[PDB]
């Protein structure tokens, strides 16, 4: 049941890689021979969807697990990081309290 | 590819009618001394090997048995074949037998 | 005392070393701990040290303060040659040095922060699938949270917001097709940013070819941040004159918003012509997709229906002819219990609610 | 002006064969890496 | 049998002041020569970025011991980014409680020096360069043994060793022809050529000669004292960045 | 095969010897015998190898000098079998898994169907350092030049200690190198070594590979043979 | 024996992506040569055109599947487990957002205390 999945996929792979090398080449002829509205006329014209979704959603749920992990661990750490700062503002806050006292008396 | 795919079909079948004889001379090349020669890019071979396909045929099951093989490469400063890597089992005396033909000189 | 990489290696005061230091030198320039901290910080990048671990946090905890230092840091720093050696420890680094700079020395530096920005994108372009680059838009739009709480600063900040959200739409990082969350959460990010500024310059509109490429990704987080971000701008837009265009393009905005939600019925960035060339090329069913979402509803439906005893399509008026008590009530349902409760996907709700007056009194 | 436009300009700008029964010999020896006869019919 | 570890000095300095607070805290006399030697001494060099400061603060004590014996060669340079280091053998306490007044008097960060492969690839060909007072460089040979020490599954393969003798060192650097680098130049490719062992990436663990020295990835093991002048030359030029 | 115990003993009532094993292959000239060298052992396999004989004197040269584990590696290795000589990147002629009889389908040959193949690089283009594909055949070219077509990465046979030793001559003059190994399972854990692209296995030779496996000997000008 | 070959049809679902849109790039840029003989803008407008491509061809898929069979209980389970994490994920952006506000405070604190410490200590000077 996926064998011939694989192969019509397999198959419209080189089908489109067909295209995409004779679209080059054509451009490319075009270029090699060179020496608005239309914009507007593109804008009027003209095995692919469960393989897009699945593929999409997959990168999705490692991507959104990896940065709930990294924001997990930058979070603790920026904590105690916080805590760290908190206290030795606080500690420097009573030093400061005690060396207006001792400019006091002297 | 289709004439061209019955012309190798006549090619294999010709490899088995040959091959149904029992001694058959099949070409190898050792991939280590695949030097380039630096002239225009080809490949030429620095030591030449010759393979040798013993093929007993058995007349019991009329089936053809598990085929040994004999490796030979060539000297380099001699011109002369040297029992490289064979496949015959130890009680068959081998490197005795390719020492006595022709005087140890193939 | 003067042996200073004994004194901040890591006495009751010896976690308030480098601020003595600092106090007894009366600053100004290139003091002790300035050096050991640039010192370490190369010897670090450089990979001439075992464990970055046990000198790393030390360096960010002694340059979350001094303006100074963390300027000089990026100053000589921050630039491509630094960040082809270690990508993991200028990842850390740019988290620790960034959300508390705060620069205002000459406040000209928008071509230096857009040039970083631009050399690490080419960076990661280069790679190609590197799951780094969002991390320090991540850690600049932190910086941005706090440049704008000040009077100062705002400006810049505003056109920096614009060039970063600008940089962070193009379709080498995110896209339907093929790619990650990383950009969608620093998306979410900075419009949390606009939210924040919109809620207390005439640049709060963030262009409509962005407004319209975050309009068409069928991602859902970004969708309820964006519709936020509308909320909020139709906050801050009501007390303004319907003129300029911009009032009307925001109307125009919110209008198309509403074409993809439940409201039917048209130019949704590209004309229906094209839409029936589509149609044509793939395929009652012509307006039966006109609103991963709706396995959320299913799940939620499914949640409301343990309270009871027992593809929203005609399928699903087949399922109701089978055996409320239709298929144009259900999702108004579940628009309301989405609007009540403190669950998230709020925002949708919320917009649905303050806007398109037929449907606010549910 | 000059940093918008810089933007914009830069996000405007921004081998395995198969071998077979018939083949030339400079073509096989090329990708000859096994020890294996060669298949050159 | 001196094994020579080696730290790092994260500022340029001038060792000729403070020297008497060390022998006021030591109560012992050291001299401490200033040699501004030059590496290869040959023209080809410009007389720019070539040259150094030696600092050899030896112990002049009784040498009835070599581990407690400890010399202290220095280096320096007012070009580079990171400037100077030093390096010290022995097993004595003085060498800490120098390293305590390094740290306490200046005020210069300390830290341990690393080898890297071509580092050390580099260090096997200096240590063989000899200088003579004719103002040429005589090259001796030793028959080097190359020793790896990779981590495999399950400790496949443990530990495998390249011993090349002397002679056939001799001939691959007279089949190479006339340069100052055999063992960068010569032997390497060597190696790489029939062997297909890139030695620059594969696990150095010990590059040994012929009884002469030995070098390691965190020290270096000599017969002799003294260390010659390319070999602290190219440890200086290592750690830079 | 056919393990032979001989048990010596002493008086001082009994003390008993360490047993010493012989083992005898079925139809092989290679006699394994357990490691000593005690005067008990020189006089055990003198004695076997003047009983064994009864015809015409044989002597019992010994072909290796250093000891292997156990006894189905030893059998593989230098016993009765088609393992007996190839050993290495040969390992695919002795068990034929490439081709078939003659007698076999003509539309299931490798002549027909074609095995994908990798170009490969002969410029010095490895000094200078995605495609899953790529990374596949890379591995698999890895499995070829160190093993047979295709746990995964110890050999057929575990070898404890080989010494190499390569005689080239450039110039006329014999430039000798001594390349010595040990550890566990040395080829598997070089074929390691390789897998991690450490090692540029274009120009991994065949001695290298696993070839005459358990065998440490001289190189003359590109053949190799051992040591006595 | 299916994780092998899922994992194939995974890479071989990227690879099918990437040439997918690869070929709506270049067919794009194909019509724009050889229509005649190209801003951000132009190309922005082509990106939302390609989106929304991508966008109803989802949903195409999503009406023909689901509008316990093989190859569909990957897809159930897929949609089960991807969205699962949204509130944790507002959680800890929440908790981030906090811990810099809290930052912002502490730094705005410690650097007043700064400024009157050397106050203090030129005046001990």
């Amino acid at each position: 049941v996926l064998d011939v999945y694989i192969k019509n996929l397999e198959n419209q792979i080189g089908n489109k890689r067909y295209f995409l090398k004779q679209a080059q080449g054509a451009i490319d002829e075009i270029t090699k021979r060179s020496l608005s509205e239309v914009f507007t006329e593109l804008l009027r014209k003209p095995p692919i969807g469960f393989s897009l979704t699945s593929n999409f959603l997959s990168l999705r749920a490692q991507s959104s697990s990896e940065w709930l992990s990294l924001m997990n661990d930058q979070s603790v750490d920026q904590k105690a990081m916080l805590l760290l700062q908190n206290n030795i503002n606080s500690d420097l806050k009573e030093l400061l309290r005690k060396l207006q006292h001792q400019m006091t008396i002297m | 590819s289709t004439s061209d795919r019955s012309e190798l079909e006549d090619y294999i079948v010709l490899e088995n009618v040959y091959r149904m004889f029992g001694i058959t001379f099949f070409p190898l090349v050792d991939p280590i001394d695949l030097k380039i020669k630096d002239a225009s890019g080809e490949i030429f071979v620095d030591r030449e090997m010759l393979g040798i396909r013993l093929e007993v045929f058995s007349e019991r099951t009329s089936q053809f048995e598990k085929p040994h093989y004999v490796l030979l490469k060539k000297r380099i400063k001699s011109n002369s074949w040297f029992l490289f890597k064979h496949t015959i089992p130890s009680f068959i005396d081998v490197q005795g037998i390719f020492d006595d033909t022709n005087g140890g000189l193939v | 005392n003067s042996n200073v990489l004994l004194p901040r290696k890591v006495d009751s005061l010896k976690h308030l070393y480098s601020s003595i230091i600092l106090i007894k030198n009366s600053r100004d320039e290139s003091s002790s701990p300035y050096e050991w901290c640039i010192w370490q910080l190369k010897r670090c990048f450089a990979h001439q040290i075992e464990t970055p671990q046990e000198v790393i946090p030390i360096i960010i905890s002694v340059s979350s303060m001094d303006n100074k230092l963390s300027s000089r840091i990026i100053q000589t720093f921050c630039n491509l040659k630094y960040l082809k050696l270690d990508e993991l420890t200028l990842k850390k680094v740019c988290g620790g040095i960034l959300p508390l700079w705060k620069p205002e020395l000459i406040s000209g530096t928008r071509e230096f922060f857009v040039k970083f920005m631009a050399s690490i994108f080419m960076w990661s372009t280069r790679d190609g699938n590197n799951c780094t680059f969002s991390e320090t838009c991540f850690y600049v739009l932190q910086m941005i949270t706090n440049w704008v709480l000040d009077d100062k600063l705002i400006a810049l900040g505003l056109t920096l917001l614009h060039d970063m959200q600008s940089l962070l739409t193009l379709d080498k990082i995110f896209n339907n097709a093929t790619s990650n969350r990383f950009s969608t959460m620093a998306f979410i990010s900075s419009l949390d940013i606009l939210t924040q500024l919109s809620k207390q310059i005439q640049y709060l509109i963030v262009g409509p070819d962005i407004m319209n490429k975050v309009f068409s990704s069928d991602d859902p987080l970004l969708l309820s941040a964006a519709c936020r971000y509308l909320v909020a701008t139709k906050n801050k837009l009501m007390q303004y004159p319907s003129t300029n265009k911009f009032v009307r393009m925001q109307n125009q905005y919110i209008m198309d918003l509403t074409n993809y939600l439940y409201r039917n019925k048209s130019l949704f960035g590209v004309s229906p012509d094209f839409f029936k060339q589509i149609l044509e090329n793939l395929y009652f069913k012509n307006a039966k997709f006109f609103t991963a979402l709706s396995y959320i509803c299913i799940i939620i439906l499914r949640r409301l229906e343990t309270a009871e005893n027992t593809i929203i399509n005609e399928e699903t008026f087949n399922n109701f002819f089978r055996v409320v008590n239709n298929i144009h009530d259900l999702r108004v349902k579940i628009l309301m219990h989405l609007s009540n409760t403190a669950n998230p996907y709020r925002d949708i709700a919320a917009f649905l609610f303050t806007y398109l007056k037929s449907l606010s009194k549910y | 002006q000059n940093d918008i436009t810089q933007d914009f300009l830069n996000l405007i700008s921004i081998r395995v064969e198969r071998i077979n029964g018939l083949t030339n010999l400079q073509k096989e020896l090329v990708t000859k890496y096994d020890t294996l006869p060669l298949l050159n019919m | 049998p001196y094994t020579w570890k080696f730290l790092g000095i994260s500022k340029q300095l001038s060792l000729e002041n403070g020297i008497a607070k060390l022998n006021q805290l030591l109560n012992l006399e050291v001299d401490l020569d200033i040699q501004t030697i030059r590496v290869p001494s040959d023209p080809d060099g410009g007389t720019a970025a070539d040259e150094y400061i030696r600092y050899e603060m030896r112990l002049d004590i009784s040498n009835l011991d070599e581990g407690t014996y400890s010399k202290f060669i220095f280096l320096g340079n007012s070009k580079m980014e990171v400037p100077m280091f030093l390096c010290y053998c022995g097993t004595d306490n003085r060498n800490e409680v120098v390293l305590q007044w390094l740290k306490a008097e200046y005020g210069v960060i300390m830290w341990p020096i690393k080898f890297e492969q071509k580092t050390m690839i580099k260090l096997a060909d200096a240590s063989i360069v000899h200088v003579t007072k004719e103002n040429i460089e005589q090259i001796t040979w030793f028959s080097s043994k190359l020793y790896f020490e990779p981590e495999t599954q399950d400790k496949n393969l443990r530990q495998f060793s390249i011993e090349i003798p002397r002679e056939s060192c001799e001939g691959l650097a007279l089949g190479y022809g006339n340069t100052m680098h055999p063992y960068n130049d010569a032997i390497v490719p060597y190696i790489y050529n029939e062997t297909g062992m890139a030695v620059e990436r594969l696990p150095l663990t010990s590059v040994i000669l012929a009884g002469h020295t030995k070098i390691m990835r965190e020290s270096i093991v000599t017969s002799t004292r003294s260390l010659r002048n390319r070999v602290l030359a190219v440890v200086l030029q290592s750690i830079q960045f | 095969v056919l393990i032979t115990r001989i048990q010596l003993f002493d008086s001082n009532p009994l003390i008993s010897r360490r047993p010493y094993y012989v083992a005898f292959p079925l139809n092989s000239p290679i006699i394994f015998h357990s490691v000593d060298k005690d005067i008990y052992a020189r006089l055990v396999l003198q004695s076997i190898s003047r009983t064994i004989s009864e015809r015409e004197t044989i002597i019992f040269k010994p072909v290796q000098k250093i000891p292997v584990k156990s006894i189905h590696n030893i059998m593989t290795l230098l016993g009765p079998s088609r393992f007996a000589e190839s050993m290495g990147p040969w390992e695919c002629y002795a068990s034929a898994n490439f081709e078939r009889s003659p007698l076999h389908d003509y539309k299931k040959h490798q002549g027909l169907t074609g095995k994908k193949v990798m170009v490969r690089e002969f410029d010095d283009s490895f000094l200078n350092d995605e495609e899953p594909e790529i990374r596949r055949l890379r591995l698999e070219k890895n499995m070829i030049k160190f093993k047979g077509s295709a746990s995964r990465y110890s050999s057929l046979v575990p070898i404890e200690k080989v010494g190499f030793t390569l005689k080239n001559e450039i110039n006329s003059r014999i430039i000798t190198i001594k390349l010595k190994f040990n550890g566990n399972d040395i080829f598997g854990g070089l074929h390691e070594l390789c897998d991690k692209n450490l090692i540029n296995i274009d120009k991994v030779p065949g001695w290298l590979a696993g070839e005459n496996g358990s065998f440490s000997g001289t190189i003359m000008n590109g053949d190799f043979q051992r040591e006595q | 024996s299916s994780e092998k070959q899922w994992e194939r049809i995974q890479q071989l679902e990227k690879e099918h992506v990437e040439v997918y849109r690869e070929l709506l790039i270049t067919l794009d840029r194909l019509y724009l040569i050889r229509k005649h003989n190209l801003s951000h803008t132009q190309q922005r407008l082509l990106e939302i055109r390609h989106q929304l491509q991508i966008n109803l061809e989802k949903t195409a898929l999503l009406i023909r599947l689901l509008e316990t069979n093989v190859l569909f209980t990957k897809l159930q389970n897929l949609l089960e487990e991807s969205n699962s994490l949204d509130y944790e994920l507002l959680q800890s952006l929440g908790a981030q957002s906090s811990l810099h506000k809290q930052l912002i405070e502490s730094r705005a604190e410690r650097d007043e205390l700064m400024s009157k410490l050397i106050e203090l200590s030129s005046k001990f000077p």
